[PDB]
């Protein structure tokens, strides 16, 4: 999965 | 609410203890109680609210993905019929996840967003609204899936508009909003080109503003810039 | 009970799904429902019950230790008074932990142990009874603390007596029982010499029996023997 | 903490 914050 | 009898300051103190103990469900319950006191949240309190629910819903999402993958394989050709249990349990986790998202969205709508006037609070809450609609979109399959996706888009877009007018390009909230909206484009809206363009433009505009920052602010901004770069590397 | 309407086989299937999804609270609830069907548990089902509650109570114990350490420091000289919140929250986690232990002990008493006639089941359940009384002893401070400790000791001792008569020295249940009873001696009963003697004698007697085992059984036994060695290294 | 299983 791609990075999220 | 079960936290109605506890002091606001005690709820915040216990949220911090719960974080130290890695008890994120407790942390979220304490922060929900704090929000329901009706006062606006400080920067630190907004961070506690965010961290608590991010960890709770993150665990639910990870579990949902495991179960969804098992369910997908059970429906492939040549698989043995194992009964309704996989679907039932995936639905159970999904319903709990939706409950958490609805709770967060309810706190934002009653009444965090409407009282948030400074960019730092308003952008933060609108980003959160986009995030939790995005988590609802990840599991949605029904008549309202397009409306759920558009609710996420609309919240992110309002946050983006405010952040471009009111925050420097290195502001960590602006950066994290762009990171997440870019992921929304890639993973939810079937718009990988928009995702890539947003990540690249955000990164480049932040790069050009780093020279204005202290060492500590530089550290904060470059951390999120590296996440933008990580996604760009994944996508190109 | 909320699982009363679900088939026994469906509860077991969902416990396995919950394990894959790292949803150990769900896993424990499913296995509690399975136990409450009233039938004896197979070896695999006993393992699922054990894994589920071990993970739940393990997380509670880790959180309790974090909070207890914070509470300890708050009571040292020169510390600022921060109010009742640390004690309250430690007590909240402690009460939930005790609830889990009481639930496990209740399943063992009604009626897993009394129907367990083979050594593999009976030793396993008596070990579990010792373990969950040990977890109660870790947090106990009151009038009944000595009785709680003695309840753990008594369960472990009955399991030990059966395991020496009925199981080979390499049996993984016998080994894990000895490992845990040794920890009981060291950490609960203030008996480090007994802890060390038990770990060493268990290890040596298992070593002498490894020659009888297949490659797969050897792997199972030596894994737990290494834990005995690890504790001996920690303690000497 | 010491090892238990
Ligand atoms: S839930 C709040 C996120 C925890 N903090 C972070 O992940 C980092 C350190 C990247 O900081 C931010 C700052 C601002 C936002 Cl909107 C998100 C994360
Ligand atoms: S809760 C069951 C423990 C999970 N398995 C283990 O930790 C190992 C692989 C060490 O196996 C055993 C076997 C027998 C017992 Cl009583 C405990 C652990
Ligand atoms: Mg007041
Ligand atoms: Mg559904
Ligand atoms: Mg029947
Ligand atoms: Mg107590």
């Amino acid at each position: 999965f791609p990075a999220t914050v | 609410g079960a936290m109605g009898s506890m002091e606001r300051a005690s709820l915040i103190q216990k949220a911090k203890l719960a974080e130290q103990a890695e008890r994120y469900e407790d942390m979220a319950a304490f922060m929900k109680g704090a929000v329901e006191k009706g006062e606006e949240l400080s920067n630190e309190e907004r961070n506690l609210l965010c961290v608590a629910y991010k960890n709770v819903v993150g665990g639910q999402r990870a579990a949902w993905r495991v179960l969804s993958s098992i369910e997908q394989k059970s429906n492939e050709e040549g698989s043995e019929e194992k009964g309704p249990e996989v679907r039932e349990y995936r639905e159970k986790v999904e319903t709990e996840l939706q409950g958490v998202c609805d709770t967060v969205l309810g706190l934002l709508d009653s009444h965090l967003i409407k009282e948030a006037g400074d960019a730092e609070s308003r952008v933060f809450y609108l980003k959160m609204k986009g995030d939790y609609y995005r988590y609802l979109a990840e599991v949605a399959t029904g008549d309202d899936k397009k409306r759920i996706i558009d609710s996420a888009r609309s919240a992110y877009q309002e946050a983006m508009d405010i952040s471009k007018k009111e925050m420097p390009p290195t502001n960590p909230i602006r950066l994290g909003l762009a990171l997440n909206f870019s992921v929304f484009h890639y993973e939810i809206a079937n718009s990988p080109e928009e995702a890539i363009s947003l990540a690249k433009t955000t990164f480049d505009e932040a790069m050009a503003d780093l020279h204005t920052l202290s060492e500590d602010s530089y550290k904060d901004s470059t951390l999120i810039m590296q996440l933008l770069r990580d996604n760009l590397t994944l996508w190109t």
